[PDB]
């Protein structure tokens, strides 16, 4: 009756930190007996719980968030934290409580030719409210037009592609994290065991 | 034309204060990434501050704690407060819109002189 | 904090000729780079962006190259107003980071 999380974490398909994946897990027993506990996982860390409490924590639903960074990042998914990734990509809220985890896939995801294919956002009008996905396709610019009409000055597009590549160095190998969000609300709790 | 210009330059005592202003024309400043950066007589240039377009700034280690940027979007113009100015802060100051990985820092400003007593 | 070093430090060569001038990074840079060329007298102006990218109006007698952790400019012929001083400047960490060279003199005959 164990939940999907094996899948979740091992599905090696994660799509980007733009627009990232999720999952609304719910009525099963959620072992963790692996999670957090398994060999290859760099960094893991909750807030409000601990691990073991966890593991003997209770809830009404879940909600897995995964998504790829660059390593030299990762210190940014954080309560409130601010940077660039954390202000105009995706935005966790102050009072989180539950654990994120980060990998260095400085293998499993990258290749001579540049596993680009995701491209991050780097042009946004304003802040990011709490879990907003804001996956857009728009022409962030300066003066009237937008690069449909004008080239140059006020032709800005946010998707940026990385260029993860193996000759970068460990700050630029790219970082696989997945954020775990257990609420509590009115909790006919159906999870725990 | 597309420029930035500043103002604010001078002398002051130490430990005194001062406000650098730069203002803009044809470009926004409001949604565009701007940057302060100073050059010592003689010497290189070292980034001393930027603002986002979401209003999180950051400073350099260096000046960290002491200067403080601010901008008036209102009339498209930037700021930035300076306070117990010492020894080392002399230097001419230029205003900047980096763009980065599409389009590396351009457009730049006139600079300001700000020296010292002494 | 990424040292850039720049090299030489200064450079005289008789007028028409190529000219090459070497920026060293102490750690990855991949491609991310750019020069600029402070004329004596008032603010920087940007020469070639990203790995060799000329910026837009620059004349094509500049040139870009190298990758990793060195780089190098080269100037095709140089003209009498070639003379001035060039910096390296690199931006691995884009918000907020950037990190300066020594600068360089260059002059002619």
């Amino acid at each position: 009756n164990l939940c999907p999380f094996d899948e979740v974490f091992n599905a090696t398909r994660f799509a980007s930190v733009y627009a990232w994946n999720r999952k609304r897990i719910s009525n099963c027993v959620a072992d963790y007996s692996v999670l957090y506990n398994f060999a290859p996982f760099f960094a893991f860390k909750c807030y409000g719980v601990s691990p073991t409490k966890l593991n003997d924590l209770c809830f009404t639903n879940v909600y897995a968030d995964s998504f790829v960074i660059r390593g030299n990042e990762v210190s940014q998914i954080a309560p409130g934290q601010t940077g660039n990734i954390a202000d105009y990509n995706y935005k966790l809220p102050d009072d989180f409580t539950g654990c994120v985890i980060a990998w260095n896939s400085n293998k499993l995801d990258s290749k001579v030719g540049g596993n680009y294919n995701y491209r991050y956002r780097l042009f946004r009008k304003s802040n990011l409210k709490p879990f907003e996905r804001d996956i857009s396709t728009e022409i962030y610019q300066a003066g009237n037009k937008p690069c449909n009409g004008v080239a140059g000055v006020n032709c800005y597009f946010p998707l940026q592609s990385y260029g993860f590549r193996p000759t970068y160095g460990v700050g630029h190998q790219p970082y696989r994290v997945v954020v775990l969000s257990f609420e509590l609300l009115h909790a006919p709790a159906t999870v725990c065991g | 034309e597309v420029q930035l210009v500043e103002s604010g330059g001078g002398l002051v005592q130490p430990g005194g204060s001062l406000r650098l202003s730069c203002a803009a024309s044809e470009i926004t400043v409001s949604r565009n990434y701007m940057s302060w950066v100073r050059q010592a007589p003689g010497k290189g240039l070292e980034w001393v501050s930027v603002m986002f377009a979401g209003g999180s700034t950051f400073y350099a280690d260096s000046v960290k704690g002491r200067f403080t940027i601010s901008r008036d979007n209102s009339k498209n113009t930037l700021y930035l407060q300076m306070n117990s100015l010492r020894a080392e802060d002399t230097a001419v100051y230029y205003c900047a819109r980096d763009l980065g990985v599409v389009g590396a820092t351009d457009y730049w400003g006139q600079g300001t002189l700000v020296t010292v007593s002494s | 904090e990424i040292v850039m070093t720049q090299s030489p430090a200064t450079l005289s060569v008789s007028p028409g000729e190529r000219a090459t001038l070497s920026c060293r990074a102490s750690q990855s840079v991949s491609s991310d780079l750019a020069w600029y060329q402070q004329k004596p007298g008032q603010a920087p102006r940007l020469l070639i962006y990203g790995a060799s990218t000329r910026a837009t109006g620059i004349p094509a007698r500049f040139s870009g190259s190298g990758s990793g952790t060195e780089f190098t400019l080269t100037i095709s012929s140089l003209q009498s107003e070639d003379s001035a001083v060039y910096y390296c400047q690199q931006y691995n960490n884009w918000p907020p980071g950037y990190t300066f060279g020594q600068g360089t003199k260059l002059e002619i005959k």
